Order: structure tokens, then C-alpha cells, then sequence
RNA sequence: UAGAAGGGGGCCUGACUGCGAGGCCUGCAAGCCGAGCAGGGGCGAAAGCCGGGCCUAGUGAACCGGUGGUCCCGUGUGGAAG
RNA sequence: CUGGCGCCGGUGAAAUCCACCCUGGCGCGGCUGGGGGCCUAACCCUCGGAUGGGGGGACAGCGCUUGGCGGGCAGUUUGACU
RNA sequence: GCUCUCUGCGAACUCGUAAGAGGAGGUAUAGGGAGCGACGCUUGCCCGGUGCCGGAAGGUCAAGGGGAGGGGUGCAAGCCCC
RNA sequence: GGGAACCUGGGGAACUGAAACAUCUCAGUACCCAGAGGAGAGGAAAGAGAAAUCGACUCCCUGAGUAGCGGCGAGCGAAAGG
RNA sequence: GCCCGGAUAGCUCAGUCGGUAGAGCAGGGGAUUGAAAAUCCCCGUGUCCUUGGUUCGAUUCCGAGUCCGGGCACCA
């Protein structure tokens, strides 16, 4: 949907599956669908200032290391691109 | 989460303390209003900086008290105070038992922490205890003329 | 400790009190135990064992000097029969029926040593060292144990009692140990 | 078909293992009969008969699996998984 | 033990005391679980423009995963002889 | 015009992946869905089967929790598996 | 912003084939979108695979319709090595 | 094909952490009753599924066998 530090979201496939297991019988497959695997997304407001970020939250921690980096320099409505950028 | 706190709290409270809380927790409480740190090694290393620094710096004027104790605990001072008999004139303060103790062999005390509840106006062989913690009696031998 | 610490059985009289009471495990299957009669042992515990010998009237001058107390014929078998009070233990080998004075007035008895030569002799030996301790639908296990006097020679516990490990299917885990008696019990590994 | 394939009785388990000349039938693939050799057996004194049932219906390719078994294979080697 | 011995006489089986243990229960501890309340700080809604004040509140919402309902929609199948 | 029914408001319902919009700058004397169809006189019996609503019990139930017990290996501790 | 194809990435059909059809096939094709440039891509081993071995990558010829994959159907189809 | 419970009086079902076999109903004998019920009394009958084994002995405890009833998954 977006991602911030992290990255994107995949498209993944489906199984349906009617069957024994290989573990008795066989094992035959109904049906293959195109499903959509959305990165687990989530919000995060900060101290820098008066910030926000959409952290994948898995990477949430990521967010706070960024912001324990005092760059020095006040004001400018987002500060983001240093603090997202200036990361890594 | 691993964290250090700073203002004294329930179960964990002792400052600089290192403790474990919930992510939550830390995230947004303690770490929001400024109560404790994430112990990371950056700041947890600092804190050792604190640490020691100040275990020792404090433990200074304990290597001090223990270079001077081995001196006034065997020398006493002894003032010409101009008396006569029991009775004195002009009551001898920590002051006069400094200056005239300073001004007499070059050593510094406290006019206050010498430990001293009266000035005492009556000659006679003296002996106290200087101050803070572990002390160091320094005696006072006040004649008369 | 380690392996068995015999000497930490450092109060009372002579403390020959000392056991095997490690645990053990149900019958795997269709199954049960059964003490191997008379197990060897390193030992002796320098017993006078009251050997029981199941004889005749002709077996009555080495019977008693094999390493029995005394030993008595069938001037006994339905003689000691009118009390429930007047009756070591063997019995008459091969197919024979000692079951007749010892299949009523309960008590231990099976299978025996056998010489049909003389009941005494040079030879005599396994006949008053070790028994037996089986099943004990609770928790079998409870064995003997020699007394206070030796240093690792007590250590016969081991390839003994606990080399009983002979008898078992499976379905679990035959273990728990913990040794010695009347006074308390430690346990070791096995 | 009683010059027994029918009815009864005594012992049995050939309602075997390895095979299979030569044919019947037939588009294929299937189905059917089968003397004889070997092994180790049954019944009979013996000659002999015995690879189910007087005979023709009572049945279903492959694929996919399941239970066993075994000389085989088993991803650098050994063992396993398969 | 610091005053019960222990066989008793009988009973399938014998008592002191030590054990390891079967049955069931109780009492502190480890580690995992459920249900009830209270709160606020996340999250959500609002508030003459709030570094905030109200309301809701770990629920909702949303991500991943489970199973179910599911002509709302889709792809299809619905034999031959005659 | 009558009846049934959903909807307490960030309404239900519709469109859209979402943001958001319609509903409505409305608030149950209002919105949505359904059927009948001015008005008059009326609208019987049947909850077996289907649907819907209600039932903090039971039955069954997927992940996941749980690990009795077993297996593959190594000299072993272990690592792995059911 | 533009550019005949060629190129990389992000998305991504159905008809057909299977003599029906759903897995499978067509096919990662058509097309849509972003981007690159005279090319684009890839590229100095957390490689290959059995060789006391080889030594970035790309292209061609073989290897090979082999190994395998597959309602073990239709059909798909490598890599090492040279 | 796996996992559960079972087999006890004619019938429907109980139960000790081994010691007797018991309820409700049907059925028969009696009282009461306009009639028919409901009440009220006394019983009647057992290889506790079949085998072993455990124990001094077993409805029971365990192995195993057959019939019976419930639950779940497959099906080339
Ligand atoms: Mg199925
Ligand atoms: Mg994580
Ligand atoms: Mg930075
Ligand atoms: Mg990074
Ligand atoms: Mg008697
Ligand atoms: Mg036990
Ligand atoms: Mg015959
Ligand atoms: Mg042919
Ligand atoms: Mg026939
Ligand atoms: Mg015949
Ligand atoms: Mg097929
Ligand atoms: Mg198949
Ligand atoms: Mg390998
Ligand atoms: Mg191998
Ligand atoms: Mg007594
Ligand atoms: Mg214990
Ligand atoms: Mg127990
Ligand atoms: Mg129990
Ligand atoms: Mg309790
Ligand atoms: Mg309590
Ligand atoms: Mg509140
Ligand atoms: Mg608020
Ligand atoms: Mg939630
Ligand atoms: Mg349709
Ligand atoms: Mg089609
Ligand atoms: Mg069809
Ligand atoms: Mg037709
Ligand atoms: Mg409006
Ligand atoms: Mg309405
Ligand atoms: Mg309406
Ligand atoms: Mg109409
Ligand atoms: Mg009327
Ligand atoms: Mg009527
Ligand atoms: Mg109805
Ligand atoms: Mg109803
Ligand atoms: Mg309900
Ligand atoms: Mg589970
Ligand atoms: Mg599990
Ligand atoms: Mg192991
Ligand atoms: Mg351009
Ligand atoms: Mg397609
Ligand atoms: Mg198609
Ligand atoms: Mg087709
Ligand atoms: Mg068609
Ligand atoms: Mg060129
Ligand atoms: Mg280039
Ligand atoms: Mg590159
Ligand atoms: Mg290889
Ligand atoms: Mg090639
Ligand atoms: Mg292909
Ligand atoms: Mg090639
Ligand atoms: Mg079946
Ligand atoms: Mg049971
Ligand atoms: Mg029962
Ligand atoms: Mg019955
Ligand atoms: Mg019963
Ligand atoms: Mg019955
Ligand atoms: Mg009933
Ligand atoms: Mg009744
Ligand atoms: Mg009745
Ligand atoms: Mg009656
Ligand atoms: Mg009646
Ligand atoms: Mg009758
Ligand atoms: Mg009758
Ligand atoms: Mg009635
Ligand atoms: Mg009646
Ligand atoms: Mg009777
Ligand atoms: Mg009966
Ligand atoms: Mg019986
Ligand atoms: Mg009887
Ligand atoms: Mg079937």
C-alpha cells in the first residue's frame, strides 16, 4: 500500500485442495486463484516534532532508531526525507 | 524490551536500572513520557560512563577523607586562648579552630563541618570529629597567655 | 553423585536396611517382570540364610551342611498340616506336585536348586547370597542391600539389582532411582 | 451322464510351487483347453488319478493408492526418506 | 519413640520405624491456559485552529493465517441407442 | 394506501481495492429492502420439511495450545522427525 | 516529452489443446504500465556438483527431446560437462 | 479404514478405586372401584458376551475374540 523503510506487497497465488494427503491416497487440486498478499501495514507518530510514518511494523523498532538521531536541525514541516533519508 | 529507567517506579525503580517491559509498554508510556530508554548499547554503554565516572568521583572525596583522617587523628591543634581558669573570654568557634588550625599549619577545614554544636568558652583538652561519613578526630589543646 | 555414593549412607544399629527402590514402568504389551531367582551378586552379606530344602527322611545329614539350618522330609508334609500356625523354601523339581502341602496354609515358593546327588557338597554354591523382589502391581522395584560395612563393595547394586535389566518389552522408560532404607533414601543416576 | 458326472463311506487338502509342447477362438487386448518335465506331496496293493467344483454365467484395462514380503535402486559416503 | 516392642492367637496379607510407590484430596511454587471488572497512553470519533480537552479503548479497524456460509458472481457439465 | 422487515448514527444499504462518496448537512412521525395496491367488508387452520429470529447447556468442529508415546540418526551429549 | 523494432521491470487474459471439462494447456504469450539506451540485461561465487575437479557474465553449437515434470493425460522440459 | 461407549432380569438402563447383583416398566396374585384409570401391597427370573490370565477369590482388573451402538476421513 506503501511501505516506508521496509518495501512493497507480492501477489500470491491460492491452492484448493480436496484430498487424502500422500499419507493414505493420493491428493488432487481444485482450484488455483490469484490472491493478494497487502504488507501488514500500521502507523507511527514520533517526537522528532509532531511526525508520522507508515512503518511495515515489523520494522516499528527501525522508526525509533531513525528518530535516536539528533542530525540537528530545527523546523521545516516534515523533517522526514533527512530523518527517512539521511536512515540508510 | 530492554530498558533503563529514570524516574523510580513500582517493581522496577531504581534509575539506571536495566529491566524488561513490553514492547507496548516502552513504546508508548515509559519511553513516551520520558521515564526510561531503550537499552540500547549506545545509551546502556553511557550509562556505564555514569556509572563508574561517578562511582569513583563520588568515592573521591572517600580516598580523601582517608589521605587526611591519618592527620588529625594524631594532631591536635592547641589554642592560645586568653582565659583564665575555667571560664574564657571570647568563646573559640570552628572558625578560629579553623583559622587558627589553617593559618597554623596550612591545612583547610570547614567551619561547619568540623561537626560542632558550641563554641565552647572554657579551656580544657578537646577532642572531636570532623564530618561527612567515615570521620577523623582532631583533637584541640587550648591553653592560656 | 557420578555413579552411587555407597559411603554417604553415614544413626541406628547394624544398618544392612539399604534397597534399591528405583522406579519402573507397566508392562509394555502382554507382559509383566519376574526377579531372576537367586541373581548372582558380587556378595555374600555373610548370612546364615535358613535354606528350607523341600527332602525326604533319606536327605537328613548334608541338607544341613550345605548352607542350610535345617531341613526337614515328609514326616512334615501333612504333619504340619494341623495348625495354621505349624507351617528359605524349594520344591520338588520336574513335573511333581509339591502343591499339595504348599498349595494351601500362601507364603513364597518356586522354583529350587537342583542335585540329585546329595544336597551337600563343594559345589554348593548360589543357594544363600541373593533372592528375589518382583512386580509389585504398585510399583515393583525394592530390592536388598548388603549393611554398613564396605566402601565401593556396596556398589553392587549396580550390575545386580540394576543390571536386573533383562526383563521388559517396551512402552516406556524403566527408571526413577533411589537407594538405602530405614532411616531415609538418596538417588543417583543409574 | 447310471459301463456315473448320481447316493454313501475311509483316509486327505493337487482350491500346490517352477513351467509349459501344441492348439481353440480372435482386429487389437482379452478368454479357453492343455500333454509333458522338475520339485516336494495325497489316495490306491497296483495300473493310476490329483494344478478345485458334469460343463458352459457368478465379472472390470490402465492410472492412483493401501497392506505386506524381498536378491534390486537409493543423488559426494554410510543410514535413512522414497 | 524417649514408651510404642514385633511376632501375638488368628487373618489371603501384620502392625515400632524407614522407603519407593498405587487412589483421591489439600497447600505453597515453575511454566502454560480460560473467564469478570478498573484504568489510558496506543489505535478511532469528535472539540470556537489542540505541543491539547472531551468520548470510545486494547475492543473496534487493519495485516497474516483458520474453518464456515455463500447463484451475489464466474467457469462448466448435464451419455448413447431410438 | 396497508403490512412485514432491517437500521441508535462512524445507521442500515449502494458504489469504490482504497481514500471517499451517496444515505443526509437526515436521526425511527426518519432511511433501506420486500409484497399488496384508492376506498368498503374481510383476510380462517397448519411450524412436520425450508428460511429467519432466539437459545452463555450439551454433540461435532480447523488452525493453534498440549505433549503420553514412538521413529531416523550419531560414540555421545544432541540435532531431526511423526 | 518523442522514438520502427529490440531490452528490463511491474501487472497480466481468453479463444484454443486435452477430440466434453474443472488440474493442466495456450502462456508468463496478447495487451497495459514504468524505465533504460545505442543497446538493455547480466556479471566476479554464501556458485556448480562428484570430477585428486571447475573457476564472473552473456551469445552460438552440443549435451538433449536426455534428466525429469505430468488428471504419469494432452503435453512441458533442464543443468553439469564439451 | 482409524478414535470413542458398549454386551447385566422379558424390556429399557444402573454399580464398590475386587467381597450382595440392583432400579423403572411390562407380567402375574390381592385390596379399593358405577365404569376405566391412577394409587396401595408381595413377589417372580441372572453363566453380569466368549475365552484365558491377574488375585485367596473378580459384575468389576488386564490381555484377546465375536456381535451392537456412536464419531471422523478416504474412495483408484
Ligand atoms: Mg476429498
Ligand atoms: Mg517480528
Ligand atoms: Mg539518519
Ligand atoms: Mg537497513
Ligand atoms: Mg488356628
Ligand atoms: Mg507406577
Ligand atoms: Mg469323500
Ligand atoms: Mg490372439
Ligand atoms: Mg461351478
Ligand atoms: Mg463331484
Ligand atoms: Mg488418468
Ligand atoms: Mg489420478
Ligand atoms: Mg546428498
Ligand atoms: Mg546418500
Ligand atoms: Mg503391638
Ligand atoms: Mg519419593
Ligand atoms: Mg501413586
Ligand atoms: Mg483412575
Ligand atoms: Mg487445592
Ligand atoms: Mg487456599
Ligand atoms: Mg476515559
Ligand atoms: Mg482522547
Ligand atoms: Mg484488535
Ligand atoms: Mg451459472
Ligand atoms: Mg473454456
Ligand atoms: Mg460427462
Ligand atoms: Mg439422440
Ligand atoms: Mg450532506
Ligand atoms: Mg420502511
Ligand atoms: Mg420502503
Ligand atoms: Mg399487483
Ligand atoms: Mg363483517
Ligand atoms: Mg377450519
Ligand atoms: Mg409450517
Ligand atoms: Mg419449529
Ligand atoms: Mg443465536
Ligand atoms: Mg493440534
Ligand atoms: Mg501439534
Ligand atoms: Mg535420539
Ligand atoms: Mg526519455
Ligand atoms: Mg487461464
Ligand atoms: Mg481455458
Ligand atoms: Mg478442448
Ligand atoms: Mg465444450
Ligand atoms: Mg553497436
Ligand atoms: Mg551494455
Ligand atoms: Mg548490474
Ligand atoms: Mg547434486
Ligand atoms: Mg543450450
Ligand atoms: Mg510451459
Ligand atoms: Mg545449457
Ligand atoms: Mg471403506
Ligand atoms: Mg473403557
Ligand atoms: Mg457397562
Ligand atoms: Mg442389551
Ligand atoms: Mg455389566
Ligand atoms: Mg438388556
Ligand atoms: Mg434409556
Ligand atoms: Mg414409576
Ligand atoms: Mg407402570
Ligand atoms: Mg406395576
Ligand atoms: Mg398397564
Ligand atoms: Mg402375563
Ligand atoms: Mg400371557
Ligand atoms: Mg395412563
Ligand atoms: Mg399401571
Ligand atoms: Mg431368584
Ligand atoms: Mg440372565
Ligand atoms: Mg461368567
Ligand atoms: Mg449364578
Ligand atoms: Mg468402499
Amino acid at each position: 500500500s506503501g511501505k516506508r523503510p521496509i518495501v512493497a506487497n507480492s501477489i500470491q497465488r491460492r491452492g484448493k485442495a480436496k484430498r487424502e494427503g500422500g499419507v493414505g491416497k493420493k491428493t488432487t487440486g481444485i482450484s488455483k486463484r490469484r490472491q493478494y498478499p497487502n504488507l501488514q501495514k500500521v502507523r507511527v507518530r514520533v517526537a522528532g516534532q509532531e511526525i508520522t510514518f507508515r512503518v511495515a511494523a515489523s520494522h516499528i523498532p527501525k522508526v525509533y532508531e531513525l528518530v535516536e538521531r539528533a542530525k540537528g536541525l530545527k523546523l521545516e514541516g516534515l523533517s522526514p526525507k533527512e530523518i527517512k533519508k539521511e536512515l540508510l | 524490551m530492554k530498558v533503563i529507567l529514570l524516574e523510580p517506579l513500582e517493581n522496577l525503580g531504581d534509575v539506571g536500572q536495566v529491566v524488561d517491559v513490553k514492547p507496548g509498554y516502552a513504546r508508548n508510556y515509559l519511553l513516551p513520557r520520558g521515564l526510561a530508554v531503550l537499552a540500547t548499547e549506545s545509551n546502556l554503554k553511557a550509562l556505564e560512563a555514569r556509572i563508574r565516572a561517578q562511582a569513583k568521583r563520588l568515592a573521591e572525596r572517600k580516598a580523601e577523607a582517608e589521605r587526611l583522617k591519618e592527620i588529625l587523628e594524631n594532631l591536635t591543634l592547641t589554642i592560645p586562648v586568653r582565659a583564665g581558669e575555667t571560664k574564657i573570654y571570647g568563646s573559640v568557634t570552628a572558625k578560629d579552630i579553623a583559622e587558627a588550625l589553617s593559618r597554623q599549619h596550612g591545612v583547610t577545614i570547614d567551619p561547619k563541618r568540623l561537626a560542632l554544636e558550641k563554641p565552647i568558652k572554657e579551656l580544657g583538652e578537646y577532642v572531636l570529629t570532623y564530618k561527612p561519613h567515615p570521620e577523623v578526630p582532631i583533637q584541640l589543646k587550648v591553653s592560656v597567655v | 553423585k557420578v555413579y552411587t555414593i555407597d559411603e554417604a549412607a553415614r544413626t541406628a544399629k547394624f544398618d544392612e536396611t539399604v534397597e534399591v527402590h528405583a522406579k519402573l514402568g507397566i508392562d509394555p504389551r502382554r507382559s509383566d517382570q519376574n526377579v531372576r531367582g537367586t541373581v548372582s551378586l558380587p556378595h555374600g552379606l555373610g548370612k546364615q540364610v535358613r535354606v528350607l530344602a523341600i527332602a525326604k527322611g533319606e536327605k537328613i545329614k548334608e541338607a544341613e551342611e550345605a548352607g542350610a539350618d535345617y531341613v526337614g522330609g515328609e514326616e512334615i508334609i501333612q504333619k504340619i498340616l494341623d495348625g495354621w500356625m505349624d507351617f528359605v523354601m524349594g520344591a520338588v523339581g520336574s513335573k511333581l506336585g509339591r502343591i499339595l502341602g504348599p498349595r494351601g496354609l500362601n507364603p513364597k515358593a518356586g522354583t529350587v536348586g537342583f542335585n540329585i546327588g546329595e544336597i551337600i557338597r563343594e559345589i554348593k554354591a548360589g543357594r544363600i547370597e541373593f533372592r528375589n523382589d518382583k512386580t509389585g502391581a504398585i510399583h515393583a522395584p525394592v530390592g536388598k542391600a548388603s549393611f554398613p560395612p564396605e566402601k565401593l563393595a556396596d556398589n553392587i547394586r549396580a550390575f545386580i539389582r540394576a543390571l536386573e535389566a533383562h526383563k521388559p518389552e517396551g512402552a516406556k522408560g524403566t527408571f526413577l532411582r533411589s537407594v538405602y532404607v530405614t532411616t531415609t533414601m538418596g538417588p543417583s543416576v543409574r
